């Protein structure tokens, strides 16, 4: 009674026809959806920000269990995949806009969630284009500033500043050595 | 014991603990779960004795117990987590349903107060400092997560209640109000000095358990070594829970180091320590509290057990101090137990300094302590040869260690000498002397001690023996009672070892008869505890293995004893015969633990005879007669009936199979076979039977036993049941020793069977199979309610005797697992016997179980039988019994059987029993009898194991390439070939009986299928048996089709042998059959075709119900069962002949029926869909799977056409890659025509040799594989009847039909088959638009797990590239494809190099590697490689 295609599959489906096929990704990064289309739609979003803020996420609760590790592989494939700078500059700038969004959310398990999986998907495309669109707009100044956007004495709030620095010291090590 | 009767007195509780398992810790648990929720103070005793308890289900209150204002029970509480912790790892093993609870409630105890920088130092904890020298924040709560309060004190009332005060006045953070609770009472407490103490030793216990199992910081051992300093003396308790923590932390250790001092005499810990062992020994100065003392020793310990502190304790000198304690204690229980800690602190630094302790006599003090502690002891127990108080007993057991130790250590080789010299020997002659008031490990101690020193100088043993206590320790383990213990078993060859060393030694313990004693153990209940197996882990008598290899050691020092030590086996085992062999004694599971002695001893004896592997155990063994009374013991009348499957009787057999594979020898056999005959020829009135309306003889002889409860327990109640039993056992050691693959013992094993006294037993067993396989299938008739006979009084005399059912069919029983277990090891023992016979006197060995097997098939019951069904289930499993003796594993025939097989008979009977079971003994003819109502009922189960012995018995490829085949050359000489004309001339004719009858109702499936696979052997084995009654087969495979298509109608799955059988009769006659057979198939599938082209025409008029009958009409009509078989064969048939079955599914039109059928059922099943009961017709993936393979075939004859054409067909010239130096080097020309001929012919692979090396050709890879190191290398073919396939309106139509059963989710197969045509079809871009044109994608995604398949998932990506790779996405991808090949030197499976720069960049291998690109699209592919290569 299970879907045959979980989300989890579709994405892996799509992380394929992205390696494979130029247009894919850059179709993929301008469609968006729009209001009232799904239960999880609230409004008008990209497809790579609701991959980013519902998807990407751990959560204590299932849907699909792998539902994070392969939308990580999908936004790793939309990176890889050179596709000029079509894909990759509408990556980076969905990601910096999530890293925002979920700083100025409120002090929640939720926003620990999301930012820690932003921090892992940095990590993951930063391991040499998208660095310097990184550079360009301004993300490792905007992971320095995340915990000016945490309250300092939450449990979580360690554990998301230990994923910030992960991209940190790779990048600042890339860039100044 | 006393602690029996210390429960018993306490079952005033409260005040005989105050004085001071499961039903006391379960009243225990009941007030713990009781005080939680005059009580306290029974809470801790109950506490304070448990501490006890486990120091030698209360968690979960323990850790509510935590929960409690006064810390008493707090504290209690954690001394028995500190006990568990210590001890052993109870809590930490524990699930984290209360282990966090736990250890946060332990954490917010332990949790540092701000230490001595904030004025909350531990020392200043504990001295008074007046309430006014502490910071102002002490008497203040300030709970965050916010709560503050300045201070307790205008409320100190009831801090319980101000805790469920502030759960009311705030929300307090749910399951964490602990850290609240212990901040409040904290707060409460430290006002005054009992209760700021009692949560500074509650926080120290809290520590120490958290690291048994962020608490610690750089001033902690600072403040512990600053409490220990403080001299109020009222604190000791709180010095012991520092110490004890300090403990815990070793577990900084230098720092440790540095504080307490010890790296020097002068210093806190070393002085304390002196001042603690001053206050012992002199009466005058007060002493030390137990408790204080036992933490300072155990920290000592600790301490000294990690090397820098054992340099520690060098440096500081304690080794002075703890011998002058070892010197000068008293006696008093708890003096012994300081005495025993300071010896475990000696023996610790000892391990790494010596000088220290010798140079203070340490070795002489302790043997002074040694001779003063078996004094105290003498007052006790004088006895010498001319219960011990624990802790004494722990004192002399930790200091005969350090004895030990010391003798094996250098820095005492020079001056050991002078141990033995003095009191020492005097001292362990009195424990070895009396191992029943001393423990038996400390006996063992005692003579490990003389043993150590004895193998450090074997010339000081003179001296031992001048004393005696050699002649102490000889009567103490031999001649008065052995302490029955494993450790003491396995030591005394040891100490023999010793003893026997200086040759006077010897003499002395070869006097005293010693392996009559010694090995009397064996014989003995008392020791069978020590016998059984440890830890359940170890082997079955281990323990008298390891026993058994140290005599064997022994006695190969100590040759002299060999001759003794076989004679007192020999006497265990003519024992052991005595306790078997009269009726007084019955073996227990007056009783008699007679099994486990047989393990025991078998095990003992193994381990001696095949230890050294140098057979002169076995020799003296067997030259002293003792193989007689080994191989009696399988015949014991008091075995159980259980025994032959015992691992005893493994046992037995092991020792014989060791005795053969040692020596050689011959005399294993002999003697079992003499006492075999012997049994065998006991039990002659099983073989004959009553001669009267009479049941089993067993059953027979049970019956006529009185009424005795339980005769199958007496050897007289039942003496053919445990003649049967012995033969079991004896059968199951001939059995133990034919495993063997030395082809010296195979060959002496032959010999054996093959004497006269050999096939005399064999004769005896091959009349005894056949007993035993009437008499248990007569028992199971009889244990049938009442079924199997006639309503006769077949048996029923005798079970009127026996005696509602069961009270019948238990007493049976033993008689049917000991005729059924008997005869599956006679049928194990013939196989092996077989085995052994093909690979002179072999052959008379094979004579006469070809003559069992004759006797088996022509066996026929006595004429009192009530139905023909006992003479069909001895044939099932004679047949059955026959085919393991003929065929190996992997089918082939012994040839030497077949011949004996033909010549004596046994074929002619094989034959014989399937006429009589159709015929049912001439009453019916043959082919009648099948078709006949009245057949019995086990006449399908006869003629299934029938069939599948013929079909091995027919088959050419096995019969005539066996590897087990004679030799070529007085004696007629085989030959298969006649062999195989006889047997199938034999078997068409019962074929030819079964050919077109209806089947049976149960094993007509398998046999249609084995006289299928006998068809078609005959049929492919005529052709190569004229080569060194054709008409026959002619007219078969004529009239065979008729009865093909029953079998496909009534029997599907025999579809495929139907299709190999049409296959062989094809390869027999021509193309004019093979057309004639393909028109039929196709005509048959015509009607059923249009018949249901006719059953779906829109139910305009409603006569039918036109949901559930059109619906379920599509998939059941006869028509819809004929068609899922008729398309299969087609397609089988089409798998094989590729093409000209192709060209005949093109011309016939059949392929339009089959779309127009596709189409029209489409309509049905989506109603099918709408009532929510779709039913798919199983005929759909038959006519998706033939459409499939005809449009491959398709493709593929296009392009193997236009191959040809650009080759010319003589000397076609294949190439293989040479990758080292990159050419494609080609074959010799004899090879290359080879090659060729058999690509051309359309064979998957070619066998050739070239310099003699064997290479093979793989035709699906094109790769030339070398057969010697399978090494692979490429090769190529080097170039210079059409199928118009689908058209365009045919797959316009298949599309739509595959998206709507996508639609409707027809079935998992179903979809698996719709999907790979889909996949087929849409590699035309068109198709692939069409595909997703009818939105099938979501479709795709709406399908559910039920309708999903292994490649489900690879399949669907497939196809989805297939709708986005439109022509020019496609020419880009290829593009990167040739790119990436042609950039990366690409491994492969056919050895060529990884990142090669010859073999890997050759564009004729490129090209091989672009081929899937090739596939996708040939002519993009071409633009492409033209373009980037």
């Amino acid at each position: 009674s299970k879907p045959l295609m979980p989300t989890s599959t579709i994405l892996r489906l799509l992380a394929e026809l992205v390696r494979s096929y130029v247009g894919i990704a850059t179709l993929i990064a301008n469609y968006s959806y729009t209001v009232g289309q799904s239960e999880l739609i609230k409004e008008d979003c990209s497809v790579l920000a609701f991959v980013l803020d519902h998807l990407l996420p751990h959560t204590q609760n299932a849907e699909d269990k792998d539902t994070p590790a392969l939308a990580r592989l999908f936004l790793a494939s939309l990176a890889a995949a050179g596709s000029g700078t079509d894909a990759q500059v509408a990556l980076v700038n969905e990601v910096k806009a999530a890293l925002g969004r979920a700083l100025a959310m409120a002090e929640s398990t939720e926003k620990h969630a999301r930012l820690q999986a932003v921090m892992c998907i940095i990590s993951t495309i930063m391991e040499n284009n998208i660095i310097r669109l990184f550079l360009k707009k301004g993300l490792v100044n905007d992971l320095a500033r995340v915990p000016h956007s945490l309250d300092l004495s939450s449990p979580n709030m360690a554990n998301t500043v230990n994923a910030a620095l992960k991209p940190l010291e790779t990048l600042s090590r890339i860039v100044n050595q | 014991a006393d602690c029996r009767a210390l429960i018993d007195k306490l079952k005033d509780e409260q005040l005989l603990l105050e004085l001071q398992w499961v039903d006391l810790l379960d009243r225990f648990d009941g007030i713990l779960a009781d005080a939680g929720q005059q009580l306290k103070m029974l809470l801790l005793a109950v506490l304070n004795f448990t501490a006890l308890l486990i120091e030698y289900s209360s968690i979960e209150h323990l850790t509510t117990l935590l929960a409690s204002s006064d810390m008493q029970v707090v504290l209690a509480v954690l001394n028995l987590l500190y006990v568990f912790s210590k001890r052993s790892n109870y809590i930490t093993r524990l699930g984290s349903d209360k282990r966090t609870p736990l250890l946060t409630r332990l954490q917010h105890l332990a949790e540092s107060w701000g230490g001595k920088e904030n004025g909350f130092g531990l020392a200043e904890c504990c001295r008074d400092l007046h309430m006014m020298k502490y910071p102002p924040s002490a008497t203040t709560l300030h709970f965050e997560f916010y709560i503050h309060i300045e201070q307790l004190d205008k409320i100190s009332e009831s801090p319980s209640e101000i805790m469920e005060s502030l759960t009311k006045m705030y929300s307090i953070p749910k399951d964490k109000q602990m850290l609240l609770f212990t901040h409040i009472r904290l707060a409460h407490g430290f006002s005054n000095h009992r209760k700021r103490l009692q949560a500074v030793q509650a926080r120290l216990h809290a520590i120490s358990i958290l690291v048994y199992s962020s608490i610690l910081y750089n001033g902690l051992i600072e403040e512990l070594v600053d409490v220990l300093q403080i001299t109020d003396k009222q604190l000791m308790e709180i010095k012991a829970a520092s110490l004890r923590t300090l403990t815990s932390i070793v577990h900084k250790l230098s720092s440790i180091i540095d504080c307490t001092g010890t790296a020097s005499y002068h210093g806190f810990l070393p002085v304390l320590v002196r001042n603690c062992i001053q206050a012992m020994i002199d009466p005058s100065m007060d002493p030390y509290p137990h408790q204080f003392a036992t933490a300072l020793f155990s920290f000592l310990y600790h301490l000294a057990s990690y090397d820098a502190g054992g340099e520690a304790l060098v440096s500081c000198g304690m080794m002075e101090a703890l011998l002058k304690v070892i010197k000068f204690l008293g006696d008093e229980q708890d003096q012994i137990t300081f005495v025993t800690r300071a010896v475990r602190v000696v023996d610790l630094i000892t391990n790494l300094d010596m000088a220290a302790f010798q140079s203070h006599s340490g070795l002489s003090i302790f043997i002074y302590r040694l001779e003063h502690e078996v004094d105290l002891c003498r007052k006790e127990c004088p006895f010498v040869i001319k219960q011990c108080i624990p802790q004494r007993a722990a004192l002399l057991k930790s200091m005969l260690n350090f004895l030990k130790k010391a003798i094996q250590d250098p820095a005492f080789s020079d001056g050991i000498r002078h141990v033995m010299d003095g009191s020492l020997p005097t001292s362990l002659k009195h424990i070895i002397s009396n191992a029943e008031y001393y423990g038996p490990s400390l006996f063992l101690l005692a003579t490990e001690v003389v043993t150590v020193f004895v193998f450090q100088e074997p010339s000081l043993l003179s001296s031992l023996q001048d004393n005696g206590l050699t002649d102490v320790m000889l009567h103490a383990l031999l001649i008065k009672d052995v302490p029955a213990t494993r450790e003491v078993l396995g030591s005394l060859p040891n100490v023999f070892s010793a003893l026997c060393l200086n040759a006077r030694g010897l003499q002395s313990f070869v006097q005293c008869q010693p392996f009559e004693r010694l090995f009397k153990v064996l014989l003995s209940p008392d020791y069978l505890p020590a016998m059984r197996r440890r830890r359940s882990s170890d082997p079955l008598g281990d323990t008298a293995s390891n026993l058994g290899s140290a005599v064997d050691e022994l006695m190969r020092h100590q040759p002299t004893l060999k001759t003794d030590a076989t004679t007192a086996i020999i006497k265990l085992l003519e024992e052991i015969c005595n306790l078997g062999r009269d009726p007084k004694y019955i073996c227990q599971k007056i009783p008699i633990p007679l099994m486990d002695y047989i393990l025991n001893v078998m095990k003992f004896v193994e381990s001696i005879l095949s230890n050294n592997t140098t057979d002169d155990h076995c020799q003296e063994f067997v030259n002293q007669k003792g193989l007689l009374p080994l191989v009696t013991i399988l015949g014991l009348p008091n075995l159980p009936i259980d025994f032959p499957t015992s691992a005893a009787c493994q046992a037995v057999a092991g020792v014989c199979k060791s005795i053969l594979t040692l020596s050689h020898e011959p005399k294993v056999l002999q003697e079992g076979l003499l006492q075999l005959d012997s049994i065998l020829s006991s039990l002659e009135p099983l073989h004959r039977p009553i001669e009267s309306p009479g049941g089993s003889v067993l059953l027979r002889e049970l019956a006529c036993a009185g009424n005795v409860a339980d005769a199958t327990l007496s050897a007289q109640a039942t003496p053919l049941l445990h003649a049967l039993t012995a033969a079991h056992a004896y059968i199951m050691m001939f059995v133990h020793t034919c495993r063997v693959g030395q082809s010296e013992i195979r060959s002496i094993s032959v010999n054996q069977w093959g004497s006269q006294l050999g096939l005399s037993v064999l004769s005896k067993l091959s009349q005894l199979y056949c007993s035993l396989v009437w008499e248990s299938t007569v028992l199971l008739s009889l244990c049938t309610p009442n079924s199997l006979p006639s309503g006769c009084e077949f048996g029923q005399a005798d079970m009127q005797k026996l005696v509602a059912m069961a009270a019948r069919i238990k007493q049976i029983k033993p008689l049917l697992s000991a005729s059924s277990r008997l005869g599956r090891a006679l049928a194990e023992l013939f196989g092996l016997l077989v085995k052994l016979c093909v690979g002179p006197a072999a052959r008379s060995t094979a004579s006469a179980l070809t003559k069992l097997l004759t006797k088996g098939l022509s066996w026929q019951p006595p004429p009192y039988t009530p139905t023909p069904r006992f003479r069909l289930t001895f044939f099932i499993c004679s047949v059955g019994f026959t085919s393991p003796m003929l065929f190996d594993e992997r089918k082939y025939p012994y040839h030497l059987m077949l011949q004996k097989f033909l010549c004596s008979g046994g074929h002619n009977a094989l034959f014989e029993t399937f006429n009589w079971a159709l015929s049912m003994g001439g009453k019916v003819p043959v082919s009648e009898g099948l078709e006949h109502s009245d057949l019995p009922d086990g006449t399908g189960e006869f003629l299934d194991a029938w069939l599948m012995l013929v079909e091995k018995m027919v088959n050419p490829t096995t019969v005539l390439e066996s590897p087990h085949s004679l030799p070529a050359k007085n004696f007629p000489q085989f030959s298969a070939l006649r062999f195989l004309v006889v047997t199938q001339k034999a078997a068409f004719t019962c074929i030819k009986n079964l050919w077109n009858r209806k089947p049976l109702k149960v094993y007509g499936g398998r046999m249609a299928e084995s006289m299928l696979a006998i068809l078609c052997h005959i049929l492919r084995g005529e052709p190569v048996i004229r080569e060194r009654e054709q008409d026959e087969l002619h007219t078969f495979t004529d009239t065979m089709l008729p009865g093909c298509f029953h079998l496909l109608d009534e029997l599907p799955d025999t579809v495929y042998r139907v299709c190999d059988l049409i296959m062989t009769a094809i390869k027999r006659n021509g193309a004019d059959y093979r057309d004639m057979i393909l028109k039929q198939v196709v005509n048959q599938v015509w009607e059923a075709a249009d018949v249901l082209i006719k059953a779906a025409l829109p139910l305009t008029t409603s006569d039918t119900k036109t949901v559930s009958e059109w619906i379920s009409q599509m998939a059941t009509l006869p028509q819809a069962s004929n068609l899922a078989t008729r398309i299969l064969l087609l397609t089988l048939l089409f798998e094989e002949l590729k093409l000209p079955c192709a060209w005949v599914v093109e011309s016939s039109g059949i392929l339009n029926v089959l779309i127009k059928l596709l189409e029209v059922v489409q309509p049905c099943l989506q109603a099918a869909k709408e009532q929510k009961e779709v039913q798919t017709p199983k005929w759909i993936t038959p006519v998706l799977l033939l459409i499939d393979f005809y449009e491959k075939t398709a493709i593929s004859s296009k392009r193997r056409a236009q191959m040809t054409k650009y080759l010319q067909s003589n000397s076609n010239n294949w190439r293989w890659f040479d990758d080292r130096s990159g050419r494609w080097c080609s074959y010799s020309a004899s090879n290359n025509s080879t090659i060729d001929s058999a690509w051309k012919s359309g064979e998957t692979s070619v066998r050739f040799t070239a310099g003699r090396r064997r290479y093979t050709v793989q035709f699906t890879t094109m790769v030339q594989v070398n057969e010697e190191t399978g090494n692979r290398r490429p090769v190529m073919l080097t170039l210079l009847i059409l199928i118009q396939g689908l058209t365009e309106d045919m797959v316009t139509v298949l599309i739509r039909a595959c998206v709507s059963m996508l639609g409707v989710p027809v079935d998992p197969d179903t979809l698996h088959a719709t999907l790979r045509l889909c996949l087929r079809l849409t590699r035309d871009h068109k198709y692939a638009m069409m595909f997703a044109e009818l939105k099938s994608t979501r479709m795709i995604l709406n399908l559910t797990q039920s309708s999903g398949f292994n490649g489900f998932t690879p399949l669907v990506t497939l196809l989805l590239r297939h709708i986005i790779e439109d022509p020019c996405t496609l020419r880009h991808t290829m593009e990167k494809v040739v790119r990436s090949a042609a950039t990366s030197g690409a491994g492969s499976t056919t050895s060529g190099v990884v990142s090669g720069s010859l073999g890997s960049r050759e564009i004729n291998y490129i090209l091989r590697v672009l081929g899937p690109a090739a596939c996708r699209n040939p002519d993009i592919f071409t633009e492409v490689a033209n373009c980037c290569i």
